[PDB]
């Protein structure tokens, strides 16, 4: 939904992108969204298909992992709440075939 | 060292009673169905009168075997008629060709109409009209 | 998956020295015939080859199975995994019903032995090995992907049926 | 790794004489030579082993009929078989 | 044999040692006691649903 | 070689001068001593180039080769002793000589500084390899394969005297490898066609082809005493190199005809290979053997730019070491069981146990087993003509199958048993019989550690 | 050892602490034993060969030669001069290997130092590479002329067709 | 024991392997190859810090 | 699929004194027991099955041999045969392959191998 083109740079690895790149992204409500921080996010020794949405929030939630070293659980309750940030996501964008099958009807 | 017949000759009409058997016991008297008339196909230099070829065949597969060695592990007297393929070959089995194992994997080539269409899984079918309509519609708003 | 048929080879292989030789599920019987330790020890893995209600490879066959549920598959292909897992069912009960339901035919001179203490400390050690596998190894590692975590009413919880049936 | 004696084999041949209805226990011990009540052709040839065809029964070849007549000649070359005594 | 600590049978049903079923009810115990979080605390599916998202008007 | 050649003539009036059965021990043991000699003053570098004395050497300066045909008479004189001892010592004292006398004419040969020198030491040989096939064999068919031997090495080769001496007097002389720097190119005409052809066609002869292949199961099948020339056939037949000599110069520019050329030798290795599996002779089993992975050289000089040479080279001397055992392993056991029919030799891997090892050490370097000298032999070769064309993979893939199922075939036939007969067969495989079927993995899998020895300049 | 321009690196740059928990934390059992254990039978004989080789020294020097006559000499039925115009020529040919040695082990050196992002950073291997592989295959490989190695006799005459071709024929360049 | 059975098996060989070890990365120009610390927030030997 | 392979037939009475094939292989045992027991042999039996199986497979076929068919000038429908047809194929590569690599260009620019 972000982007803008003319990527200035040659860097292939699609972090040259607008901002981020979403899976689809926006698209209307919210027609925008934003994201975590670039320079922190190439700082995060993280792969692709992370730098969507609900990275931030993982960001501090894997950290604990590590901050709570001998640990069976960091936050099993985050664990449900990211699921919580992924699944409103996610929910999110089902309403697609909600719309497409109306929208593309006549009107 | 024997050369009293070595091998056989340029045959297989030689007076072929006197070849099985003077040496090489391929027949008893000439009717044993392995008389040495056997060439089959003349004017091919493979197999001549020959103490040997197309005699009854397929496989001594060693199974009881109880007269001695009988088979290929025990070694009999003579009665080498074709091998280095017969050491790694056997019998028939239970039930006849009816090649079904062509058939057996005709089932994904008839699946391979599937291979045509995609597996999204939401949602389903909806195949009539189109309001499917696989992509997004309008812009923004 | 490695923890699995080297018990279950083994395991069965204090039985074929136990008839001192049939590899048969012909001609066995039933489960305990002094046999009390390894019939103990074929239900847990046999179970989880079943399809994992709580076992081992929970965290290995149903996150991939319902990885398979979101895809741009054959279509077929689903019509072709889902359909093997449920004759994964059939084959615990079959070695269950030859080899320890019946009542007990094989030729005589029953000359059973079990108690070789080589033997005891090789099953104890992998099947509590077993158990406790992926509740570590899952519990204790960087995850990689983005889960699917979605799976609505009637599409869901089937594959368990599929196993039940 | 368990051994074996001929003391057994002596037993479970005259067992299965007792186990067949057909025959009483006041038949011979070693030789009763199958055709003194053995009857008829076929089923008192082949079935009179047919009990030992599913205890020892280690195929039991085409050879092992006309010397079965013989009921010591049974027992004597199941010994020759299975490594059997001294 | 050596040693006849097992004796050979006639189908009578010759018996364990008398401690190898120990071990065998041992480790029936410890895989139902097992199920606990299988149940208690393990849901069918901990994710949240939608409500049916069709007024997007 | 400044005096190599200069020693082992000396070894030849010291055979004859010795006294009774002595005569055995006296040339074994100074025979080894040249083995330090041999290897002392060469291996030396390296960077363009070393030409060694005069008119006699360019020392074998970038392919060595020459270390292997040292090893041999200290190697065939302990094989040979098994039947040979009936004989009188005056034709004892003859066998021993003109072996030596092969091995004089193979040490300037290889070096030879020239071209001329070469051809006159390329068939100064033929003459103690014929005194060797036609007597000390075995019953007949030994005659016409002495025939055989001869008439395909000699009508090839008389043509390069009228194509050696044609350059002799055309461009400048040929008498250096080092006064080639001026070579005018070769182009395509009716004339070149010839001069290309003739100058080739005599490295066929024994290198061979599908076709012409014809002496190569005589000679070998047919032999002496216990392999006692066939170890030296197997070098001779690599000792055909001289391709490398010629062709990557002196007529450069002439891949326009290789076609019948690979062709013929590619499709024919895919074949050759593949008409052994029926043999019932085992002394002919790996006569074929040789006519396989050795024409795959063919198909890797005629292509050239290396990744090629680093493999064509290291192929010469991969089944020089292996083909020779094989044909040892072959020498013994049948002193024991007096056929060479593979039929008969079963119930066996019980009786020898020792020598088990020395049949599996052997058929796993046809397989390959890629640390060895043998795939990285092949593996340049692979990557080599993969890049002539894509679909030649195919060929060469399944000459990697075929041969996997046919080295099998020779060990899979001794785990049998029950025997059956021979009340012969009881030597336990004596001291010499493990001693002469080592050295041959000893130094095989040794150079497998630091083969730079082993490559071409490249 | 070497200089680090030829063998570059970034800096370590490692986090640290991160405890935060009474939780048990094995990490101090193991670093503050198993060290000691160590450094008894390595550190106190290798510094016992340290002075047993600083006993005496060895010397071995530079190898530089030298280079006066370089490419298009001589005439052609000469053999001495175009003996030296080879001998000049192969050794800048095993060298000319070795400089994309160095250059592939420099493309070695980033990728497992970053790993996880390894594309749109280090900015520099993947543009010096390929402008030095592209500048490898022409006029210095004899490509197909390398079964000979070819020198002087091939190697201008690639570059001859990058001269009498190349530059004049382009119709108009 | 248990004492003269297992140190001569273990103990001595990681005193050899580890001298081919130590004197090894100031002499090849690329020792082992390790990777980034994959960071978070920001502390450790530096003093960067972030929110 | 190869073969029937008929394992049952009839028989009594189709030339019912076809009998004492046996006696062939009863000599020949007979011959052969009384060769192979005996107190000192130390070495094989010659048993010349074996030596007329070779002679007449490695030797005596080309003196056997006569061209008087087309079924040994068969082959060249199998000798010279696949000979000519992997020709065709190699000659459009390396043709094919060497006007796309003239004309145009089709490898990248770290292809130094080769
Ligand atoms: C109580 C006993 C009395 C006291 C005994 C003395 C104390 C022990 C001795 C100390 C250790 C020395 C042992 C040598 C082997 C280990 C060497 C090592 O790891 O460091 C490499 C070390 C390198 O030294 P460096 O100073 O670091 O660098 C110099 C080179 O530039 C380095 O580069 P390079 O030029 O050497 O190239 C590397 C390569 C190149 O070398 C080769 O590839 C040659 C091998 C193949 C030859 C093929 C051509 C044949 C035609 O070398 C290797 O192959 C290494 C493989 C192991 C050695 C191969 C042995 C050859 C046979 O040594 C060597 O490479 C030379 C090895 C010489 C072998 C000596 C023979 C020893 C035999 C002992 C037998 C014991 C039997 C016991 C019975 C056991 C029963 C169970
Ligand atoms: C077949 C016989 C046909 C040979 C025809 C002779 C070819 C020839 O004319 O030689 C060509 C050339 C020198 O001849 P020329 O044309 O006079 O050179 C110009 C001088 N200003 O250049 C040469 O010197 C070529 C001389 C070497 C070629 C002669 C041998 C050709 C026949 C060998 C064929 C291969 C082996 C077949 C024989 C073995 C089996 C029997």
């Amino acid at each position: 939904a972000r982007r803008y083109l003319g990527d200035a740079s040659v860097e292939p690895d699609p972090l040259r992108m607008p901002t981020f790149p979403p899976d689809y992204g926006f698209p209307e409500r919210k027609e925008r969204e934003m994201v975590a921080t670039q320079q922190e996010m190439n700082d995060a020794q993280l792969v692709l298909q992370q730098r969507d949405y609900c990275a931030h929030y993982l960001i501090r939630f894997l950290k604990c992992k590590r901050d709570s070293f001998p640990n069976f659980l960091a936050c099993k309750h985050e664990r449900h709440d990211w699921d919580y940030c992924e699944h409103l996501d996610y929910v999110k964008r089902m309403k697609e075939f909600e719309r497409e099958r109306r929208l593309l009807q006549r009107k | 060292a024997s050369h009293i017949t070595k091998d056989m000759l340029p045959g297989p009409y030689p007076k072929t009673p006197e070849e099985r058997a003077a040496a090489a016991k391929k027949y008893n008297m000439r009717v044993e169905d392995y008389e040495p008339y056997p060439d089959d196909g003349t004017g091919y230099g493979d197999y001549p009168k020959l103490p040997d070829r197309s005699q009854q065949e397929r496989d001594p597969w060693y199974d009881w075997d109880h007269p001695d060695l009988r088979l290929n592990w025990g070694e009999p007297m003579h009665w080498d008629l074709d091998m280095y393929i017969r050491n790694r070959v056997d019998t028939s089995p239970t039930p006849v060709n009816w090649n079904l194992m062509c058939k057996h994997l005709f089932g994904f080539v008839a699946f391979m109409l599937f291979m045509f269409w995609v597996g999204e899984t939401y949602p389903a079918y909806q195949p009539v009209g189109p309001k499917q309509y696989p992509y997004n519609n309008l812009y923004l708003e | 998956h490695a923890f699995f048929k080297a018990m279950l080879f083994m395991c069965s292989g204090s039985i074929i020295h136990s008839l001192n030789d049939e590899q048969d599920i012909r001609k066995m019987g039933g489960l305990f015939k002094a046999m009390p330790f390894t019939t103990t020890a074929l239900i847990v893995g046999s179970l989880a080859l079943t399809g994992m209600p709580f076992l081992t490879g929970f965290y290995s066959k149903d996150l991939i199975i319902e990885a398979a549920n979101t895809s741009y598959t054959n279509a077929w292909a689903l019509l072709m995994t889902l359909i093997a897992t449920s004759f994964t069912a059939i084959y615990s009960t079959r070695i269950i019903f030859f080899a320890l339901l019946g009542q007990p035919r094989f030729p005589t001179l029953v000359n059973i032995n079990e108690n070789n203490p080589l033997l005891i400390n090789s099953i104890k050690r992998l099947l509590i090995g077993s158990l406790f596998a992926g509740y570590i190894i899952s519990n204790n590692i960087p995850p990689t992907t983005i889960p699917q975590m979605t799976m609505p009413y009637y599409l869901k919880t089937t594959a368990l049926i599929v196993t039940i049936l | 790794a368990p051994p074996l004696t001929l003391e057994g084999i002596k037993d479970r041949v005259l067992y299965v004489l007792k186990l067949y209805d057909k025959i009483d226990p006041e038949k011979l011990s070693v030789n009763s030579h199958f055709m003194k009540d053995l009857g008829l052709d076929s089923l008192d040839q082949v079935e009179i082993i047919m009990a030992m065809e599913d205890e020892f029964g280690f195929e039991i070849p085409d050879i092992d009929a006309e010397k079965l007549m013989c009921p010591q000649e049974i027992v004597d070359y199941i010994a020759d078989k299975k490594d059997v005594y001294e | 044999g050596g040693g006849a600590h097992i004796e050979p049978r006639y189908r009578q049903f010759p018996q364990l040692t008398r401690s190898q079923v120990i071990q065998a009810e041992f480790f029936s115990a410890t895989m139902w006691f097992w199920i606990l979080w299988r149940f208690w605390h393990d849901s069918d599916a901990v994710l949240g649903h939608f409500p049916y998202p069709d007024p997007s008007q | 070689m400044l005096k190599y050649i200069i020693p082992t003539i000396m070894l030849m009036p010291l055979t004859w001068l010795s006294k009774n059965n002595m005569i055995w021990v006296n040339s074994t043991a100074h025979s080894l001593l040249i083995s330090f000699t041999s290897l002392l003053l060469m291996n030396q570098f390296g960077d363009n180039s070393l030409n060694f004395s005069l008119l006699f050497f360019s020392d074998s300066l970038s392919t060595p080769l020459l270390i292997l045909t040292m090893w041999l008479l200290p190697l065939m004189l302990m094989a040979s002793q098994h039947h040979l001892s009936k004989e009188n010592l005056t034709r004892k004292k003859l066998f021993i000589t003109m072996l030596i006398s092969l091995q004089l004419f193979l040490i300037m040969t290889f070096t030879a500084m020239e071209l001329i020198l070469f051809y006159i030491l390329f068939e100064a040989t033929l003459v103690p390899t014929l005194i060797i096939i036609t007597r000390w064999g075995n019953q007949t068919e030994r005659l016409n394969a002495g025939l055989y031997f001869l008439f395909y090495t000699l009508a090839g080769s008389l043509p390069l005297l009228v194509a050696l001496i044609y350059i002799q007097n055309t461009v400048g002389s040929l008498n250096f490898l080092m006064l080639q720097y001026w070579v005018q190119p070769v182009h395509n005409s009716w004339s070149n066609v010839f001069m290309w052809l003739a100058c080739m066609m005599a490295f066929m002869v024994k290198m061979p082809l599908y076709g012409l292949h014809l002496w190569l199961p005589k000679a070998h099948v047919e032999a002496p005493i216990a392999g006692s020339m066939v170890l030296a056939a197997v070098l001779l037949k690599l000792g055909g190199y001289g391709m490398l000599r010629i062709t990557l110069i002196l007529n450069p520019m002439t891949d326009f005809m290789a076609y019948p050329f690979i062709m013929l030798s590619l499709w024919g290795m895919i074949m050759t290979s593949s008409i052994c599996l029926r043999q019932t002779d085992l002394k002919s089993l790996i006569a074929y053997s040789s006519v396989s992975h050795m024409a795959l050289v063919i198909v890797a000089i005629l292509i050239q730019t290396p990744w090629s040479y680093m493999g064509a080279t290291a192929l010469m001397i991969a089944h020089g070491l292996t083909s020779s055992m094989l044909f040892c392993l072959a020498n013994s056991n049948y002193e024991r069981i007096h056929s060479r029919t593979m039929i008969l030799a079963r119930g066996l891997q019980t009786l020898l146990p020792l020598m088990a090892t020395w049949w599996l050490l052997a058929s796993l370097t046809n397989l390959a087993l890629p640390p060895t000298i043998n795939l990285i032999g092949e593996l340049f070769v692979v990557m080599s003509t993969f890049s002539w064309s894509n679909i030649t993979i195919i060929l060469m893939g399944v000459n990697m199958v075929i041969t996997a199922l046919y080295s099998l075939y020779m060990l899979i036939m001794t785990q049998r048993g029950k025997y059956t007969y021979h009340i012969n067969n009881i030597s336990p495989s004596f001291t010499r019989e493990n001693a002469l079927m080592s050295l041959h993995i000893l130094p095989l899998l040794l150079l497998t550690l630091n083969p730079k020895i082993i490559l071409g300049p490249l | 050892s070497w200089d680090k321009d030829v063998y570059p690196e970034p800096p370590r740059r490692t986090p640290a602490p991160s405890p935060q928990t009474s939780l048990p934390n094995p990490i101090t059992y193991l670093t503050k034993a198993f060290d000691l254990l160590v450094d008894r039978p390595v550190t106190l004989v290798r510094e016992f060969i340290e002075r047993q080789h600083a006993k005496n020294k060895y010397y071995y020097y530079h190898r530089e030669f030298r280079r006066v006559p370089d490419i298009t000499e001589c005439q052609e039925k000469d053999v001495l001069c175009m003996f030296e115009a080879e001998m000049q020529w192969r050794r800048d040919y095993k060298v000319d290997q070795e400089i994309v040695n160095i250059i592939q082990e420099r493309l070695k050196a980033c990728q497992q130092r970053e790993g996880e992002s390894h594309r749109q950073n280090c900015a520099k291997e993947l543009e010096q590479f390929t402008q030095v592989v592209k500048a490898y295959q022409d006029r210095y490989h004899d490509l197909g002329a390398h079964y000979s190695a070819r020198k002087c006799l091939a190697k201008q005459k690639q570059r001859m067709l990058a001269e009498r071709k190349a530059a004049k024929e382009a119709a108009a360049a | 024991r248990h004492s003269i059975f297992a140190f001569t098996h273990v103990l001595i060989p990681v005193w050899i392997i580890h001298y081919y070890l130590k004197y090894h990365v100031t002499t090849k120009p690329y020792t082992i190859v390790e990777k980034k610390p994959r960071i978070f927030p920001g502390d450790t030997i530096l003093e960067t810090g972030e929110v | 699929t190869t073969l029937d392979p008929a394992e049952y037939d009839i028989s009594s009475e189709t030339r019912k004194a076809q009998a004492e094939r046996l006696a062939i292989r009863s000599r020949l045992k007979r011959e052969y027991q009384l060769q192979y027991y005996d107190p000192s042999r130390r070495g094989v039996i010659e048993d010349p099955a074996l030596v007329r199986w070779t002679y007449a497979r490695s030797a005596n076929i080309y003196p056997n041999f006569r061209p008087n068919t087309k079924t040994s000038l068969l082959g060249a429908l199998f000798g010279i045969g696949p000979l000519v047809f992997w020709y065709y194929v190699f000659k459009t590569d390396r043709d094919r392959k060497e006007k796309l690599i003239q004309e145009g260009k089709l490898d990248r620019t770290f292809n130094i191998s080769y």
